[PDB]
């Protein structure tokens, strides 16, 4: 079970937060600032795995913008990386050569790709075509 | 006694760096901003940070951290006052002090930091004499750099000879929420603009209570100088002897004396207000502003700030005299009266809204601070008596003065 | 009423946060005075700018009324941004989120599958258990339909309402029956996640769901033998997401069954060979395969190949796969305890890795690797590793050495030797909870307290800043000073136990501010203990109690008064109650 | 433009009144946990009517809509004499606040079909509406399934909008 | 300097 | 890329090598590794340009350590440039030679430094005086071998007191670096020469020549008064650093004055308005100023015992000043200023800074401890702050009212009738156990003391050691106060403490209480109910032997930290 | 800048 989804820049600026566990905003800032401090203070041959507070945390560096999640520590761990890679391909297919400013200016569309890809922490569409087709159909409703 | 004087940006990389002794390694500046955030988020935000055995003395500019590092027991106020003098000299040089001045005018600033300090020792930190041999537009150093009188170089000549005196009042006040005065002190500061020729010597005449007690004329109107701190140029031994302000003036703009006294006269602008803090609806500021001083002076450009709730909405101001701009960026109002005479009372009635849902945290209750400015008026009643120009040539300079009443931290506590 | 992206550019043109908060509060007051006019046209971008403020972390608590109003709107984009604001600004503890019930309920009965998609989305992401009890009758109704855009959302929304109300899962048992041939793999993925959740919750559901094992065996065989699909496909596998979920449902089912575990035997034997260890995805498939093998009661011939797989996973230079192999051998500790023990040199070799996680998992794997035979040689390198650790590893290692020594100690002398070596080399990094455990085991020892407390006094003479060390040592001195100072009532030939520095070391702990005042509680307790254990040098500790009667701590003042009354008034009652404390378990 | 709140007890037919004033008939109505809102144009005045669900646990959250309120709908059930004390307690809880201080009051006595249902006067005197002050109150007994007096109450409310 | 000046006596003997 | 820059450097045009070395120091400005371009910018150093050579000296300073072997190619150029008509380039080369810390270089750097000591212009003389201390930092015994100490003493014997003041700064540094072998204390005639040097040298030099006075102690009453009469006008200076060192030497030298003479009270009354005026400085100096005020009001509390109104905090003040003004108000709380201080602290719990409010409540507690007169007004104010029912405010006020009850337990028996209802869902174990002591200690005017502990005994086995032990003491005290009602309560807490708990001191005190209760429970009326003495509180006055050492360090890092200097230096 | 880089490079 994915407890949260975090997207933070290299400088530490929060670009996307998501909470699949309802913890309050002071706890949100505490946990978010802690995770931002942890991942930015770790090297480049460290497996992209952190055991942080009963969570086998799954992050990944794709660019200066860093991505972060944490699956429940009883599941497979590499599939969370495949989830993040699939969502990268979702942003690339709906946005088109997805820039940082595409994530900056059009963040709500990335939130909606996340909504039509994962609710509750789990994958709701495994097709890389049906999900982007459905969000382009919902955009076609406008 | 700092081994390396540093200036960082707001992120923590080196804008400019200047080592002196090698006691602090150059790589230890990289720990400063993590230690800054580490001590800051726990309430241990101090001007002295530490990394094992390396200290971090710092003052803070708007975009600049003047980091001053030492390892042994440095003389601390030496270091901090030199940081302030570096700020003042660079503000004299670069009127805005930003990263565009550091990263582009880097030809002169390393030379400045080499000249102002050697081995961690400040040697010659005056701006005007440093102008005369450190330029961005070189000859021998002046003898005024080596002189005992190191604030006024010979060779200065003007056509007219004018001495401008600025007696600037600053009323410090902290009135409690009950309506009594907790502290009514006045920090007065005289700043002079002297345009003379050569090496003059100036004796300031003031209506001191202590000096009139030394004279025997202590029954007329006088000022009770509780404390005065002078410039370096004033011969302080002679002032200790017979209250004599004897000084060779520096050239141009300079602050002569920073005096401080206590004043049991009523405050200039009294602020009474009631606040009807209803739950989740609104707020009301029935604020009145009366002036207790005489009916002849008019307070220019006052800015009576009342701190407001942070998430207020739909602002309303039933005013009588004076405009309001609501400033939610600072979460306050600015009740601006341009012409505010003495002896008059101007009412203001404010009305806001308030969101139906409460906030997670509290907001705090900041006091009321106003921004009055009164010309031709001194609340202390201090008056300059004379100013004798002494010159080997011999002439008639023009000692001019104006009286200005401003505020310092003019606080009145809120409910 | 500026645009959202206009506020984005406004905040990105701010350098200093002391100015960026000013730029926040300007447009925030603009939004606030806009919400006083009840405008329903710019409310989309006003709430969007407010959510952009919440995303960076600015006060946006006030703009949840207008989120509910956007959900209570009628246009599609307004409802879209309203459900976004409901998932971002509202949670369980918001206390105002109970008004979404009627609006999501009418939008679960909305004609469009996308508006019902949003009503399922917000309820699945943050639907409270009180909202689960109010909406789960309509969640199953959107599972009683067959719209493949809606069934995938309704299945994970059912997972959510089980997650918040686990006593409401009985009404989804008749709703989940025999939808397990749906061709849409997204709906099939959410259904396998739902079955994994239902099998995780109740054993009463296992018997209904271990019957449909061969159906999903056929599904997984159809997905493994699927050579290619245009969608669902990363690294040449037709939907490996659903493959891992089916293997996980195979992992939790048959874990104590034999019939279903052999019903899944041949597909595991296939996918152990029809995976590919080249990219990340096939290594994930094969690791979930080996987890499914090691968690069911499988054939041990499968486990021969699976330990061959994990021995390959140790050999892979990817730190991903090294983390996976350490987690692998950390999972199959008790299952196949023999064949993991021959990976021991590799497990110890992974302790010198340059990662916090790999050192942590190899440390815990060497901890779980301890048996009744490897206790001698492994603990030497483990304590060498603790000496070569980092201060974040020292608490976990100091606990794990103690936990693996309390089980498999070959000699109680050498047990306390390893414990005392850890208490020297860790000091103020071991948890204080292990201190009564060490106290309980050394009082479970009965024949060696001379060798205990003499070595205690030999170590603690140099140090007292190691706080749990003296937490042990004060009780040790107070209970076994008679074995420490032995036969020395008066001055004799000089033996290193001296019964004057024995009290002075505790007194020096007392005077020194390197003392957590339960150091001082233990120490004064030891002082009052050693008035009967020692008849050698008495009426000097009574001086310490009498001068200690005005100390600044509360309990230590109480303790000094309650001692001094006994030491001055009821000396006949002191030796009556100073028997050793009895041994519990 | 007039913000209108429909408060009152549960099972009082406030949503029955709401969908009788909006669509004109009596639809199948679930117990409304959250809230409802429509805009009723009547006597060329758009009545923005915020129907609030009258369950027990939502009763603390009723203060969130008392802001910018211009007229009140207070629906009671006339078939429950045992519920008049909690209705009076909610009434005096709602009216004595600084927010919602200048808005007009219009109390609906719904479900006038049974002899248990009283007139406007007995429901008034059990509420004790004469003790009120600075409140432009008027009680009105209605029959929501036929729509009796609902549009007359909207007419008087449109009279209470302008001054 | 919109606020104008005032001249003091020079000696005040 | 750097070969192009070296090709610009290896040309012969002034404008090419000038832009080359400007690109070098611009790469060094952002910190690029331009260390590889060392031995070729060494060649492009001896120029007639004076603006260019400062950049080169900057490079050589920043890369002296970087090329310890290639740096030998500059000594001839330094001894040439110390032989120039321009004194700016001579003193520039001298202050370059001092900061270059390479021991292979500084052997040949003794004699041109000696010559520039004997130069005519005071600029290069006061530069070479500091360069003597620079070389003594590099090699002290080479300076001792060359005898630069005597020349440093001869620049003390110089005119134009800037050279003298830099000589005093260098001597303070070198004698600090000494083991005090041949200590350089002066006769009072050279000290009066420094007094004549005081009204003439720079305001920075006026600090360092007051720093030599931290190493000298006068021997007479008239000598000390005679030098302090001209130390005295230094307090009226605009810079706070001259004032702070003058305050330091006056605190050092006021222990020689006759208190019975009227000059000592003259020193006392003329010192306090400068100390009040230094609070109007800019706030980073105000932090060290408040720490030094704390150092002074512990040494001499009679100075600022009438100035309380100025130590009130303001809203613009940062945390490191607002927390220290509270400590000064603690150090100056007296009998007559009780109302302003208590109403001031009453308006300090109304803040959003949590630690400031906690420190304010502790300040009210230390006020109730320090004076016995306004302990009751502290109790009333703290109960009214409990009436706020802010969680951390109550979590501090319970402990503070406890510590009031520990010192003064006498007439506070109707106060606890309110404290029974004090938000019993309090969470912090330092104040949970504090409230347990308040209950069990005062368990004769509290009638419901048994049933409130039933909440405290439910989740018993996982709270703390402190909270469980305070329960274990307070129930025994309660049962001794009432044997009828809590008969089951003391037995069940002994069963929870002795049998199932493995908390070792909790076990020991449980078995002790059980053996006391079984042996003679009536004797507990004398054993555990013994008359407690007046608790010697933790008086935080610094040791006067250490405080007099910290009189000798005012304005230092030890003055800030309130530590000995060797406790933190390395 | 460093922001105009696409992530996945398809
Ligand atoms: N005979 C008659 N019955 C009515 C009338 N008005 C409402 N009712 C009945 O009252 C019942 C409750 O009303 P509902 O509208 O369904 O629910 P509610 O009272 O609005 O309560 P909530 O849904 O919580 O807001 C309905 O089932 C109707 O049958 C009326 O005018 N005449
Ligand atoms: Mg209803």
């Amino acid at each position: 079970m994915i407890h949260f989804i975090l997207l933070f820049s290299r400088q530490g600026k929060l670009r996307l937060q998501k909470w699949y566990i309802t913890l309050p905003d002071k706890e949100r800032k505490k946990i978010t600032r802690e995770i931002v401090q942890i991942i930015l203070s770790r090297g480049h041959r460290t497996s992209s795995f952190v055991d942080w507070k009963e969570l086998k945390l799954v992050y990944k560096r794709y660019a200066s913008l860093y991505f972060c999640c944490a699956i429940e520590n009883q599941d497979n761990e590499l599939l969370t990386l495949e989830i993040v890679h699939r969502y990268v391909e979702l942003l690339d297919k709906y946005f088109g050569n997805v820039c940082e400013l595409d994530i900056i200016f059009n963040f709500e569309k990335a939130y909606f790709i996340l909504d039509e890809f994962i609710i509750g922490g789990e994958i709701q569409e495994t097709s890389k075509k049906i999900a982007v087709k459905a969000i382009e159909d919902s955009d076609m409703l406008q | 006694s700092a081994s390396a004087v540093y200036v960082l940006d707001l992120k923590g990389k080196v804008l400019i760096c200047r080592n002196y002794r090698g006691d602090v390694d150059m790589s230890e500046v990289e720990h400063f901003m993590p230690i800054l955030m580490e001590k800051e988020e726990e309430g241990m935000l101090s001007p002295i940070l530490a990394h094992g055995g390396v200290r971090f003395m710092w003052i803070k500019h708007n975009n600049l951290y003047l980091v001053a590092t030492s390892k042994k027991n440095a003389c601390v106020s030496l270091v901090f006052s030199f940081l302030y003098k570096v700020v003042q000299v660079f503000s004299e040089y670069f009127k805005e002090l930003e990263e565009e001045s550091i990263r582009d005018n880097f030809v002169i600033i390393y030379e400045l930091l080499d000249e102002l300090m050697d081995f961690g020792y400040p040697q010659t930190t005056d701006s005007k004499i440093l102008q005369e041999y450190i330029t961005q537009e070189a000859p021998r150093p002046p003898a005024t750099v080596t002189n005992a009188v190191s604030w006024r170089s010979e060779g200065i000549k003007y056509r007219k000879n004018e001495v401008f005196l600025d007696v600037i009042e600053a009323v410090n006040l902290l009135v409690s929420a009950n309506g009594n005065v907790l502290r009514s002190e006045i920090v007065g500061s005289i700043k002079m603009r002297v345009f003379l020729s050569g090496m003059p010597e100036l004796r300031l005449g003031l209506n001191d209570k202590v000096l009139f007690d030394n004279t025997g004329r202590g029954k007329s109107k006088s000022v009770e100088l509780e404390d005065v701190k002078f410039h370096q140029c004033v011969r302080l031994s002679r002032f200790e002897n017979d209250r004599t302000i004897s000084f060779i003036p520096p050239d141009g703009e300079f602050e002569l004396m920073s005096y401080r006294l206590n004043t049991h006269v009523k405050p200039l602008i009294w602020i009474e207000s009631v606040i009807e803090k209803h739950s989740h609806s609104r707020i009301e500021y029935m604020v009145k502003a009366k002036s207790q001083f005489k009916r002849r002076s008019t307070a220019n450009n006052v800015e009576i700030h009342i701190p407001v709730p942070n998430d207020a909405d739909s602002p309303k101001f039933k005013t009588t005299v004076g405009s309001v701009k609501w400033v939610p960026e600072n979460s306050e109002i600015v009740w601006s009266v341009k012409s505010f005479p003495g002896g008059k009372e101007y009412l203001m009635r404010a009305h806001f809204g308030l969101p139906s849902v409460e906030a997670e945290d509290k907001e705090g209750k900041p006091p009321i601070s106003v921004k009055f400015e009164i010309p031709y008026f001194t609340t202390s009643g201090i008056q300059v008596r004379y100013l004798k120009i002494i010159e080997k040539s011999g002439y008639q300079a023009l000692p001019w003065v104006r009286y200005i009443t401003q505020n310092g931290d003019y606080q009145l506590r809120t409910q | 009423p500026i645009r959202l992206r206009e506020l984005i550019r406004t905040i990105r043109t701010a350098r200093t946060q002391a100015e960026e908060r000013e730029m926040i509060q300007k447009e925030c007051a603009a939004i606030r005075s806009s919400f006083r006019e009840e405008d329903n046209t710019y409310r989309c971008r006003n709430v969007a700018k407010l959510l952009y403020m919440h995303m960076l972390g600015y006060p946006a608590h006030f703009g949840q009324l207008e989120c509910l109003k956007l959900i209570a709107s009628q246009k599609f984009t307004d409802k879209r941004i309203g459900y976004l604001g409901a998932m971002l600004l509202l949670d369980e503890r918001q206390d105002v989120h109970l008004l979404m019930t009627n609006c999501i309920k009418n939008d679960l009965n909305h004609s469009t599958q996308f508006v019902q998609g949003l009503a399922l989305c917000t309820l699945g992401c943050m639907g409270s258990s009180e909202m689960c009890r109010d909406l789960a009758g309509e969640v199953e109704k959107l599972l009683k339909t067959s719209n493949s855009y809606l069934r995938k959302k309704a299945a994970l929304c059912a997972v959510h309402v089980i997650r918040k109300v686990p006593e409401l899962m009985e009404m989804f048992l008749p709703a989940t029956k025999n939808l397990l041939n749906e061709k849409n793999h997204g709906v099939l993925h959410t259904s396998v996640v739902l079955l994994t959740e239902m099998c995780e919750r109740s054993p009463d559901m296992l018997a209904h769901f271990r019957k449909l094992v061969p159906q999903l065996v056929r599904i997984l065989k159809n997905l493994i033998m699927s050579g290619y699909s245009p969608e669902h496909d990363v690294s040449g596998i037709s939907d490996p997401f659903l493959q891992v979920r089916i293997l996980r449902l195979l992992r939790i089912l048959g874990r104590n069954d034999d019939d279903s575990s052999e019903a899944m035997n041949d597909i595991l034997a296939q996918v152990a060979t029809n995976t590919e260890t080249s990219k990340n995805v096939g290594n994930a498939i094969l690791y979930e395969t080996v987890l499914t093998i090691m968690d069911i009661k499988s054939e041990s011939g499968l486990r021969v190949l699976a330990i061959n797989i994990l021995g390959r996973f140790l050999l892979n230079n990817d730190k991903n796969i090294r983390y996976v192999a350490l987690t692998s051998l950390l999972k199959t500790v008790q299952t196949d305890h023999n064949a993991v023990q021959r990976h021991r040199s590799t497990i110890v070799d992974c302790l010198k890795d340059l990662d916090v996680s790999i050192k942590r998992r190899a440390m815990e794997l060497s901890f779980a690797l301890v048996n009744g035979n490897n206790i001698r040689g492994m603990m030497k390198e483990l304590l060498y590793f603790l000496d070569s650790c980092e201060p974040e590893f020292k608490a976990d290692c100091a606990s794990g050495i103690f936990l693996a020594a309390e089980k498999y100690a070959p000699s109680k002398r050498w047990h306390i030797d390893t414990i005392m070596r850890v208490l020297t080399t860790a000091g103020s990094y071991v948890r204080d909870d292990a201190v009564p455990n060490l106290i309980q085991l050394i009082t479970n020892s009965v024949e060696m307290h001379a060798y205990t407390v003499q070595r205690l006094y030999k170590a603690i003479l140099g140090d007292y800043s190691q706080q749990p060390l003296v937490q042990v040592a004060a009780w040790c001195i107070g209970e076994y000073g008679d074995l420490l100072v032995s036969g020395q009532c008066e001055e004799e030939e000089p033996i290193q136990v001296t019964e004057d520095e024995v009290l002075d070391i505790l007194e020096s702990v007392l005077i020194s501010n390197m003392s957590t005042s339960v150091t001082r509680g233990y120490a004064l307790t030891a002082i009052m203990k050693l008035s009967t254990r020692f008849t050698c040098t008495v009426n000097r500790i009574k001086k310490v109690v009498s001068i200690y009667g005005s100390s600044i701590d509360v309990e230590l003042q109480q303790r000094a008064v309650e001692y001094n009354a006994l030491f001055k008034k009821y000396d006949h009652m002191r030796s009556a109650l100073l028997e050793r404390m009895p041994v519990m378990e | 433009e007039m913000r209108i709140l429909m408060v009152g007890l549960d099972a009082a037919g406030k949503t029955t009144i709401l969908y009788k004033l909006k669509l004109g008939e009596i639809v199948t109505t679930i117990p409304t946990i959250g809230f409802n809102v429509e805009t009723v144009e009547y006597k060329n005045i758009s009545f923005t009517v915020w129907d609030v669900g009258g369950l027990d646990k939502i009763r603390p959250l009723w203060r969130h809509y008392f802001q910018n309120t211009q007229g009140l709908i207070f629906v009671v059930d006339s078939n429950d004499r045992e519920r008049v004390n909690e209705a009076r307690e909610e009434l005096m809880r709602m009216l004595a606040e600084d927010e919602l201080r200048d808005a007009v009051l219009l109390v609906f006595a719904n479900k006038q079909d049974l002899p248990n249902a009283m007139n406007a006067a007995e429901i008034t005197d059990k509420l004790g509406l004469h003790s009120l002050r600075h409140r432009n109150w008027y009680i009105q007994a209605t029959c929501a399934t036929s729509g009796d007096g609902l549009y007359e109450g909207l007419d008087w409310l449109s009279n209470q909008l302008r001054n | 300097t919109s606020y104008d000046y005032c001249r003091v006596p020079m000696e005040d003997g | 890329e750097i070969f192009e820059l070296k090709a610009e450097l290896n040309s012969d045009k002034k404008e090419k090598k000038k832009e080359a070395v400007k690109k070098v120091i611009a790469s060094m400005t952002v910190g690029k590794d331009v260390s590889a371009l060392f031995p070729d910018v060494v060649n492009c150093m001896q120029t007639d340009n004076l603006e260019l050579k400062k950049l080169v000296y900057l490079y050589l300073m920043n890369y002296a350590k970087s090329q310890p072997d290639m740096a030998i190619m500059a000594v001839n150029t330094f001894v040439k440039d110390c032989e120039d008509p321009n004194p700016l380039i001579r003193a520039l080369a001298v202050r370059t030679m001092g900061c270059i810390r390479v021991d292979k270089i500084t052997e040949y750097l003794c004699e041109p430094l000696r010559k520039c000591l004997k130069d005519e212009d005071p600029y290069v003389r006061k530069t070479a005086a500091v360069c003597v201390a620079k070389l003594h930092d590099i090699n002290a015994q080479l300076v001792e071998d060359q005898g630069f100490l005597d020349t440093l003493k001869d620049l003390i014997s110089d005119s134009n007191p800037m050279v003298v003041a830099n000589a005093v700064a260098a001597l303070s540094e070198i004698a600090e670096s000494h083991p005090s072998s041949n200590l350089l204390d002066l006769n009072p005639q050279s000290i009066n020469k420094l007094l004549t040097a005081l009204n003439e040298c720079t305001e920075w030099g006026q600090i360092f020549i007051l720093d030599c006075l931290a190493n000298y102690m006068p021997k007479d009453d008239r000598e000390a008064q005679s030098i302090c009469e001209r130390v005295t006008p230094r307090l009226s200076h605009a810079n706070s650093a001259v004032v702070l060192s003058a305050v330091k030497v006056l605190m050092k030298f006021m222990e020689m004055l006759s208190k019975d003479l009227d000059y000592y009270g003259t020193l006392l009354k003329k010192l306090a308005p400068p100390l009040v005026t230094l609070l109007s400085a800019e706030p980073e100096l105000q932090y060290v100023a408040l720490r030094n005020i704390n150092l002074i009001v512990q040494k001499r509390p009679e100075i600022l015992k009438h100035e309380m109104k100025v130590f009130f905090v303001k809203y613009n003040d940062p945390i490191y000043v607002k927390l220290e003004k509270l400590d000064i108000m603690i150090r100056l709380a007296s009998q007559a200023n009780i109302a302003q201080v208590l109403a001031e602290l009453r308006e300090y719990a109304t803040e959003v800074d949590v630690d400031f409010v906690r420190k304010a409540v502790r300040a009210i507690g230390r006020c109730a401890i320090k004076v016995e007169q306004s302990a009751e007004r502290c109790v009333s104010t703290l109960l009214d702050l409990i009436q706020t029912k802010v969680n951390y405010v109550v979590q501090e006020a319970i402990v503070v009212i406890k510590d009031i009850f520990r010192k003064y337990p006498n007439k506070y028996e109707s106060v606890i009738a309110t404290l029974c209802e004090n938000l019993d869902s309090l969470d912090e174990p330092e104040a949970r156990a504090a409230m347990i002591w308040i209950v069990g200690e005062y368990a004769e005017r509290i009638d419901n003391a048994d049933e409130l502990l039933e909440s405290f005994l439910e989740g018993f086995h996982d709270k703390s050691t402190q909270v469980q032990l305070q329960l274990l003491t307070a129930i025994v005290k309660l049962f001794l106060k009432k044997p009828t009602e809590t008969q089951e309560l003391v037995q069940q807490v002994l069963s929870l403490a002795t049998q199932d708990s493995d908390n070792p001191d909790l076990r020991d005190r449980g078995y002790i209480y059980w053996r006391l209760l079984s042996t003679d429970p009536v004797a507990a009326k004398e054993v555990v109910l013994a008359e407690k003495p007046l608790i010697s509180e933790e008086t935080d006055l610094i040791e006067p032997t250490l405080l007099d050492e910290l009189i000798c360090y005012i304005g230092t890092l030890a003055s800030v930290y309130h530590k000995p200097p060797s406790a933190f230096v390395e | 800048k460093g922001e105009n880089t696409s992530a996945a490079h398809p």
